[PDB]
DNA sequence: ATCAATATCCACCTGCAGATTCTACCAAAAGTGTATTTGGAAACTGCTCCATCAAAAGGCATGTTCAGCGGAATTCCGCTGAACATGCCTTTTGATGGAGCAGTTTCCAAATACACTTTTGGTAGAATCTGCAGGTGGATATTGAT
DNA sequence: ATCAATATCCACCTGCAGATTCTACCAAAAGTGTATTTGGAAACTGCTCCATCAAAAGGCATGTTCAGCGGAATTCCGCTGAACATGCCTTTTGATGGAGCAGTTTCCAAATACACTTTTGGTAGAATCTGCAGGTGGATATTGAT
């Protein structure tokens, strides 16, 4: 047995928009967090809740940005978005202007 | 200690609108900051009105055009009709 | 490596939950550098707010401030 | 003139908002009538939003509502969604919704 | 034996010209009539300080200038030349104007 | 007043796409743009005229047409602010 | 001596002390304040002064225009950035035709 | 009707001796003043609230500007900043 | 169309993390009553500038023709992501000192508030000043046909 | 490439609108100088809750296989850009009359300012309770294969 690619992404699709548990692994996600500030000021202790809520920011922001990305690549008559629609949405939300 | 939230008058609210439903805490959470939120961003719009016409006071008058600059048609009929009556009761009562 | 942390699985776990079904390959790399200058402009503003309170602990509050100037506003934590 | 918020006949804290006006800055003076507008105001967009994420607690068998039903009730209102345009509610996920080209050919 | 330019040569030439000046693009009274119109036909009884008509045509035009080159942007992202209306509706898409 | 948007000429609305950076123009632009420019100038002329009024003036002033755009996000210099 | 002498500055401390005031920020300004701000203030328009000026000079004008202002603002990084929901009546775009649209090849 | 114009002028002045600013291009650079001086004072102000400050200082003044600006104009800003408040600070 | 393999749906179960309930302490609220202060509406009205009518003219919009080239449809096929089973390394979870985040108290530099005095930047307005837009022509590219 | 039709570049020239140059006035504004008030820094400190850690736990990294995606090459149709003739209505220059913006003064309903008085919402510590999330099971819809 086997099945066709896409039947098994939009299984994952359909499951994943039905919850709201948070997709990334905390501790790779604190990590990186406090790595990132280690560079704006030294010696710096995080609130479990300030972690949490740069998370919750953070994955609301990329899952939000995927839309718009895979309206674009749908717009150029595709079905995989590339780091081209990514592009070229970030570029029309003025993040790049 | 202390830190005030609209969490009662919320959870009063929510009886009168769904009397047998309850509300998370993470959701409370929520709505007060909703609350917050619309209580700022219509304060703040009351601010500038009277600024740009030179008042020092901001009147009902103000709250009023900031809610009709501020939400959306539909919502902001209701919120209109929701706060004149609010003021008239009020104003109409010793 | 710290922003390698943040792995494929998870990346493509949340590309799904935007309704995603393909991903080509060099995303991933993209998504990270994203994801990167995401929190170096909030952590940047919320750790502001940390000095400028004179603490040495970013609270959930200092990130809720930097959030909403970013006009990212997010209710749950705080205000 | 009484519990100023019984007077208005609010369930809100009309002398709290009252009091939060002033404290905030917004104008020299603030008028007697603005924090029971205001406060009115208040109460019945928090009605609104409780009214219709009570119903999607309902329509899921769920008799407490969560973040989730906040998010739902939201996102599926127009003007509601429109007023939080730029709003993240913590743990409310998205809407279910699949591109259209996206589903297997049928 | 009449010259003439190919497709697309004059059209860069006014990309060039255009990008180079200043002036409103739009006629002052077709414009004015529209926005008394617009007004009017929201509120009648409305007089407009010649100022304020031209602070909307000010802002008018640098918003559609700016539409068009989000809009010329997601045409080439679909390896087109010519925009369409889609491309307008994908740009106010993502702007988070209509979503 | 009627039809007033049609005033919003092809050859105008060209010389914006132009300006824009825009070299070939479809044929359905012309009317998709017009609708657009309408939604604008509804939504800064709607919030102007709520600022003329809230002044309880009849005359539509600049700064009115300058705070509905800052409102809006479309902050402009040039005309009391 | 006025306070922007004492603080060695061109623009009014005075009257943003006194904006500050009006304007309702807070309930009290520090002295400190309106010093800092007109500094920051004067900085920053001497920036855009220089550039606007260069603009000019390389369009071989002497008097300043808007669109001098909007070239000055829209080449650098950071006035842009800090500009980058401002529009400069007036001003123009800056020239810029996308490569897929130039003819020919190479 | 106050303005900022001479000011502008002044500062000009001193940048490129030899310019000069037609008066629309004067509005516009009025306007950006008032407008970095709104955005400034704003966030001066909430600052001061988010922590139960009733008094807004050079302090948060300069906290301010490296919140609202840009990395390079930031660092030059908050210098010019320091540098006017420490000599006004030691004259009368 | 016919299995075979799975995934999904749902009705029932229940143990417990989190929601509810009760009870008492209390400072920060919020309401009450008094005395004083004042913002800004009202009524008279100067004077700015908006709507508007007229009139002449050329810069632009309109509408046509026509052909080139852009884009949609279609066939190909090289190769790249998706599915999947294989195997362990990193995230998670509950637990323990100690660092700061807060609660409390002090007292001092600095911020109102108030009374004068002096410096100044708007401005109403006649008057001369000057960068340059718009017209000109003619030497320098840029196109497109052959 | 060579030629020819055309648009571009640009330094010179000059009209005129917009910018610069004061004379005289001034109110409000910025500054000077006590007197009184107080915000919040500075220091001591209890006690949350954050960083660290070990161990029960549960993804994710990895290589194979091939389905199908996406870009290339090709093709034909019809739509859009250039060019052109024509004549409309925008633009421009002016002046008129009056609505309405905006200044000045008068003055009371409402707002600030205590200060005595009563009430309440938030917090702490304890015990009791309940919506529902994972868990089970067996029916069944879905998918992919032949």
């Amino acid at each position: 047995h086997r099945y066709r690619p896409g039947t098994v992404a939009l299984r994952e699709i359909r499951r994943y928009q039905k919850s709201t548990e948070l997709l990334i692994r905390k501790l790779p996600f604190q990590r990186l967090v406090r790595e990132i500030a280690q560079d704006f000021k030294t010696d710096l202790r995080f609130q479990s809740s300030a972690v949490m809520a740069l998370q919750e920011a953070s994955e609301a922001y990329l899952v939000a940005l995927f839309e718009d990305t895979n309206l674009c690549a749908i717009h150029a008559k595709r079905v995989a978005i590339m780091p081209k629609d990514i592009q070229l949405a970030r570029r029309i939300r003025g993040e790049r202007a | 200690s202390r830190k005030e939230s609209y969490a009662i008058y919320v959870y009063k609210v929510l009886k009168q609108v769904h009397p047998d439903t309850g509300i998370s805490s993470k959701a409370m959470s929520i709505m007060n900051s909703f609350v917050n939120d619309v209580f700022e961003r219509i304060a703040g719009e009351a601010s500038r009105l009277a600024h740009y016409n030179k008042r020092s006071t901001i009147t009902s008058r103000e709250i009023q055009t900031a809610v009709r600059l501020l939400l959306p048609g539909e919502l902001a009929k209701h919120a209109v009709s929701e706060g004149t009556k609010a003021v008239t009761k009020y104003t109409s009562a010793k | 490596d710290n922003i390698q942390g943040i792995t494929k699985p998870a990346i493509r776990r949340l590309a799904r939950r935007g309704g995603v079904k393909r991903i080509s390959g060099l995303i991933y790399e993209e998504t990270r550098g994203v994801l990167k200058v995401f929190l170096e402009n909030v952590i940047r503003d919320a750790v502001t707010y940390t000095e400028h309170a004179k603490r040495k602990t970013v609270t959930a509050m200092d990130v809720v401030y930097a959030l909403k100037r970013q006009g990212r506003t997010l209710y749950g934590f705080g205000g | 003139a009484k519990t100023r918020s019984s007077r208005a006949g609010l369930q809100f804290p009309v002398g709290r908002v009252h009091r939060l006006l002033r404290k905030g800055n917004y104008a020299e003076r603030v008028g007697a009538g603005a924090p029971v507008y205001l406060a009115a105001v208040l109460e019945y967009l928090t009605a609104e939003i409780l009214e219709l994420a009570g119903n999607a607690a309902r329509d899921n068998k769920k008799t407490r509502i969560i973040p989730r039903h906040l998010q739902l009730a939201v996102r599926n209102d127009e003007e509601l969604n429109k007023l939080l345009g730029r709003v993240t509610i913590a743990q409310g996920g998205v809407l279910p919704n699949i591109q259209s080209v996206l589903l297997p050919k049928k």
